[PDB]
DNA sequence: CTGGAGAATCCCGGTGCCGAGGCCGCTCAATTGGTCGTAGACAGCTCTAGCACCGCTTAAACGCACGTACGCGCTGTCCCCCGCGTTTTAACCGCCAAGGGGATTACTCCCTAGTCTCCAGGCACGTGTCAGATATATACATCCTGT
DNA sequence: ACAGGATGTATATATCTGACACGTGCCTGGAGACTAGGGAGTAATCCCCTTGGCGGTTAAAACGCGGGGGACAGCGCGTACGTGCGTTTAAGCGGTGCTAGAGCTGTCTACGACCAATTGAGCGGCCTCGGCACCGGGATTCTCCAG
């Protein structure tokens, strides 16, 4: 708990700036918590799947970049 | 010269679960592509995942991995048990 | 952006070099002349209008001086109070001489400038190395280069397609840095006379 | 002796044991594995015409057709979810009326 | 009191966001927020750190893209001001919601 | 005479319900023609394959529509624009 | 022409499935436009599948695998 | 070697070894990894290409993945054939919407 | 033990293409992954396509139309009649 | 603003017609049974390397007044779009060719698989120095308020 | 409309500094031949089914007209958020330490490849009966002027 906070009020800011977005509604920030914490139980669900199928114990890269690959949400830069 | 289809396996499992309903041609082959359809993308997940852990042997743990992956939640849950219940009936068997 | 006296022995008379924002251009030398290359577009996906008016796959100099004289000719005429006139055209050079009213003559000549990389003839040259710095060697690389029209004028070639590069603006921008010291002509203690010897061999000349 | 038979499955352990053989998934195949996958298939296809009977139950027909399955499988989320990219042919949509529009 | 429009300092950030590169998010809290669902998954996994690293690239690439297409749904709606209906808007186009 | 809503309404009741295509056959087969024309001259269909195109060309345009529609609703509208389907299409990453 | 044979109430028909109220009578000539840029990608790589095969007649399992490669997957008529 | 012998770049032999790896078929013919190494020389000469005149543009000498980025989404072809993928290190386009402009 | 990437060959390619530029390890990274990436789409695209005529034997031909189906339409040109040069370079 | 008026819609129920259910006969593919190597399971031991920890730092998160500028509410306006009519269009259904082209078998023979052997390209390991980011002063670009 | 004091961003200037670029040593996978078979090519053929045309038939497209409700502009104004100022937080970073577990190396073994016989489950054709489409009249569902 509370490590979903950890995702600021300022670092929503950073990012609707780098979108783009001039001005942000009061309601925007935990809307936007709670997408991320959705994108990463998915993600993260796909990486502990195949972590537990390669019978090992330490989550990988390459584990997330095949994760992101079955996401369709495809990442380079780490293979 | 032979078309192999699922449409005989699919009324199998119809007339098991549901002996009073009918099912149209139209309607078997959309469960035929159906079929191939996750066959596709369990077999491709399955040898991309023998290809990254460098076996050259698909095993019933490969196809436990592309189920829960491809799969929402429960029914991965469900299928992984009922997987798990028939390789359990093979190999006692 | 570079008044380029070419002709310091009578300012005069002006040659006006315009500019034109090309795409990517794959370069076709011609013929082994080193310095006569063809302009062929190498893949463009926004169908810029200069593809619309090329013809095959070499863009056309002659069909892009011809439009030129032609939109010159046409809208010189509407200039009021400043008697602007065609000129002849001939000599085999870019042309296009304008006369403004008393003996001011512009030839002007629209260059093409890439920005890409440089072909790979120029590549052991700009031999500012020991003269001004490696360093400023690979930063006057990064400008970009430029395209003008000649037919290989080799006897019996007329009016092919060729494109010979211009280096106008890095010569320009060496006279401004012209020392080993980069104060040069700039304080009192390092007057050369590179700027005033190139002068004096430049008025001889013409 | 049949290996449908013997694991007590539906779906041709035969059949997929040469497709996974013949598809080029990888050198080997595990025996247990078309045994797995027939499996699961099974169950898929036992949980999908199960949702598409219960909808021509609904519609008081007992012949399945591609409307039935179109409801079925846009109803349920989890499927829904699993097949959002699959278009059905004479499918039609879920009853889905606005209620700023009324 | 020198202060600005309230427009002029969004557009400099505007300008120096899309300038910038750099991690948004910053990294320790982003790698407890991992490290907790990967626990509450399964208990006691050790994690590359290139993987943190590549997993808080591609949320903030995809937060990026969720907020052009939000700021387009803001726009659209003769507004200039996102609201969370832009993004239940963006995501539910998108297929996430539905 | 019926509200100018009512009896569409009635209307998206039925085609909701109904399965069948909507856009008359021979046009559009002529239309599929005509843009196969476009690309290589003097192709051959299969009348199934001109039905199956029509369902996913008919099924994309319902998705569409359902995007579009929503958009329009987010924007306080009840009325459609092109400026919908540009956003709609945006959003999908369609151009 | 055929995209006028694409006609204005058969686009209506059309939103009315998909529950539109209310149309603009700009709508039309854009779904002709939407329209016919979809069936470019469609029949572009069907008839890419149809020229594989060296053949002059466009199956529909070749239209299947375009829409499966667009990502538009439809059953019910091969693969 | 066969590179020299088809005159490109990139190593046919380990397309040929990955081919064969790879299980996309069981026989591989002799032209497919000569066509398919010359598509990939196609693909980086035009992406480095970009990328490179990018860096130009911004002065850089070396090639950072912004100037990628960058590159790969200015061309709209090459923003349709990688608008799924995410470049790391990438950032996005200086993009200011004309509403927000005073 | 040995790793397998695209590393030098991208950089005989910008050697041909930007012969003194530079590029980072990212960068790199970037690129090896992208062709790990396209030769993935390319060769699985192709092996879908043999096994739709259910050919055993990935040819030119195959590898000609995958990219005719998956690149988009002037750049897939443009990289059609590359590899089609290519080949009848190799054949002689 | 609640009742009645009437136009439209969903079953009722007969008709009827025609596609799913179901055997029957043929037959390739599944199942059974040895043999073989060898990929995979397992063990052991290194040794990277991931987790905890300090501790200083300083941008950065966090909070708060506040004016303004944008959202929303209201108000009228109007035309553009809905609905019913009134006409015409042409899609559709069925028939009926003519032939283009798909599918299949039948021989073939090149082309890749496979085996062998040698190399030289590819990768790991140094290292010199080069692009970049550092600061730091300075100049060019952009606002915000009074006349 | 125009000038003026900021305020930020870009250009030029030493100084690093860790990563590219280039040499060096190894070593196994490509290369060069050599063979065997089997997929793929080609010829030639059955036959499906597309293309086209036509007649008739009717649902539907197109146009017209009345009008009305929402889009759009404007007035208004209330608050929510940006801007700015001041105030704690904790991320970051280097740094060292502990050991957990990946990774490598070798050592076996049950398992699939492979072949080969043996036969049923599976498919092609074949009847055959209930389910879906209408078509009018009951029954329901539902919007629309007024005292």
């Amino acid at each position: 708990r509370d490590n979903i906070q950890g995702i600021t009020k300022p670092a929503i800011r950073r990012l609707a700036r780098r979108g783009g977005v001039k001005r942000i509604s009061g309601l925007i920030y935990e809307e936007t918590r709670g997408v991320l914490k959705v994108f990463l139980e998915n993600v993260i669900r796909d990486a502990v799947t195949y972590t537990e199928h390669a019978k090992r114990k330490t989550v990988t890269a390459m584990d997330v970049v095949y994760a992101l690959k079955r996401q369709g949400r495809t990442l380079y830069g780490f293979g | 010269s032979r078309k192999e289809s699922y449409s005989i396996y699919v009324y199998k499992v119809l007339k098991q679960v549901h002996p009073d309903t009918g099912i149209s041609s139209k309607a078997m082959g959309i469960m035929n592509s159906f079929v191939n359809d996750i066959f596709e993308r369990i077999a491709g997940e399955a040898s991309r995942l023998a290809h990254y852990n460098k076996r050259s042997t698909i095993t019933s743990r490969e196809i436990q991995t592309a189920v829960r992956l491809l799969l929402p939640g429960e029914l991965a849950k469900h299928a992984v048990s009922e997987g798990t219940k028939a390789v359990t009936k093979y190999t006692s068997a | 952006n570079t008044y380029e006296h070419v002709k310091i022995s009578a300012p005069n008379e002006f040659d006006v070099m315009f500019k034109l924002e090309v795409p990517r251009i794959q370069l076709e030398e011609y013929s082994n002349t080193r310095a006569y290359y063809f302009v062929k577009f190498k893949r463009n996906p926004k169908e810029n209008p200069l593809s619309q008016f090329l013809e095959g796959e070499i863009l056309s100099a002659s069909k892009m001086l011809s439009k030129f004289r032609k939109i010159i000719k046409e809208e010189i005429n509407d200039i009021k109070d400043t008697d602007v006139i065609m000129k002849r055209k001939r000599g085999g050079s870019p042309a296009v001489t304008l006369l403004i009213s008393e003996k001011i003559s512009v030839d002007i000549t629209l260059a093409l400038e890439s920005k890409s990389s440089w072909p790979a003839s120029t590549q052991e040259g700009l031999r500012i190395q020991n003269w001004l710095s490696a360093k400023v060697r690979k930063q006057l690389r990064l400008k970009p280069f430029y395209l003008v029209p000649k037919h290989a004028k080799e006897g019996n070639g007329f009016q092919e397609e060729t494109w010979r590069l211009s280096f106008s603006h890095i010569e320009k921008e060496i006279l401004n840095n012209h020392g080993k010291s980069k104060t040069c002509c700039e304080n009192k203690e390092e007057k050369c006379c590179r700027k005033d010897c190139l002068k004096l061999m430049k008025y001889l000349l013409e | 002796k049949t290996r449908s038979s013997r694991a007590g499955l539906q779906f041709p352990v035969g059949r997929v044991h040469r497709l996974l053989r013949k598809g080029n998934y990888s050198e080997r195949v595990g025996a247990g594995a078309p045994v797995y996958l027939a499996a699961v298939l099974e169950y898929l296809t036992a949980e999908i015409l199960e949702l598409a009977g219960n909808a021509a139950r609904d519609n008081k027909k007992t012949r399945i057709i591609p409307r039935h399955l179109q409801l079925a499988i846009r109803n349920d989320e989890e499927l829904n979810k699993l097949l959002g990219r699959v278009t059905i042919a004479q499918g039609g949509v879920l009853p889905n009326i606005q209620a700023v529009l009324l | 009191p020198h202060r600005y429009r309230p427009g002029t300092v969004a557009l400099r950030e505007i300008r120096r966001y899309q300038k910038s590169t750099e991690l948004l998010i910053r990294k320790l809290p982003f790698q407890r927020l991992v490290r907790e669902i990967a626990q509450d998954f399964k208990t006691d996994l050790r994690f590359q750190s290139s993987a943190v690293m590549a997993l808080q690239e591609a949320c903030e690439a995809y937060l990026v893209g969720l907020f052009e297409d939000t700021n387009l749904c803001a726009i659209h709606a003769k507004r200039v001001t996102i609201m969370p209906k832009d993004i239940q808007l963006a995501r539910r186009i998108r297929g996430e919601r539905a």
